[PDB]
């Protein structure tokens, strides 16, 4: 795990650590529903925002080649039923 | 402990500790043991000190 690029990255950058206190409880002291209903909601709550955001674009573009796809298929449809091919 | 005299002491004793009150007992509660770990984080330390307890 030594003489690798990210070990080296940390220490270039990073300082000395000092004054970090880390607490870590053993699974089996946690229960697995835990924060899970709470986690699920809130984060399906972010997921939906964020896709609303974020997908607004591809909305556009997909309603703009969409009129462009319905007029191209009754043009063709015109098309090939007056032997016009 | 010592060059003491075990009469003497429960006369004193008697004198003036004997006005204590007889109050509620120790409390006896669960104290659950959480296994886990608490790490304090000081690379600028010269010794590492660790225990582990069961
Ligand atoms: C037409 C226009 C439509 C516009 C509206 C829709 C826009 C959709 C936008 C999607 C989006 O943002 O994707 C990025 C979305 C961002 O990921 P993320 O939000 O960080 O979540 C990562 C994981 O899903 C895991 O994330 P997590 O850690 O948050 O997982 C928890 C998540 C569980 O994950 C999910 O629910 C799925 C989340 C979306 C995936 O839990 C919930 O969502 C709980 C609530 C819902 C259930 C109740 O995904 C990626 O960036 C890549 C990973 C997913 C694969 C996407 C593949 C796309 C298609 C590729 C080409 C396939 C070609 C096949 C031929």
């Amino acid at each position: 795990e030594g003489h690798s690029a990210y070990v080296a990255l940390e220490q270039r950058v990073n300082t000395r650590q000092k004054g970090i206190i880390q607490r870590h409880l053993s699974p089996y002291d946690v229960d697995i529903r835990g924060n899970g209903f709470r986690q699920i909601y809130r984060l399906g709550m972010q997921k939906i925002r964020y896709f609303g955001l974020i997908g607004t674009p591809c909305l556009l573009v997909a309603g703009a080649y969409r009129g462009i796809w319905v007029f191209c298929e009754r043009l063709e449809d015109e098309r090939y039923w007056s032997n016009a091919l | 402990s010592g060059a003491v005299d075990h009469g003497q002491l429960c006369d004193l004793a008697s004198k003036y500790f004997g006005a204590l009150p007889t109050g509620q007992p120790k409390p006896s509660g669960f104290t659950r043991f959480l296994g886990g770990d608490k790490r304090e984080t000081n690379q600028l330390n010269p010794l590492t000190h660790v225990a582990v307890a069961f």
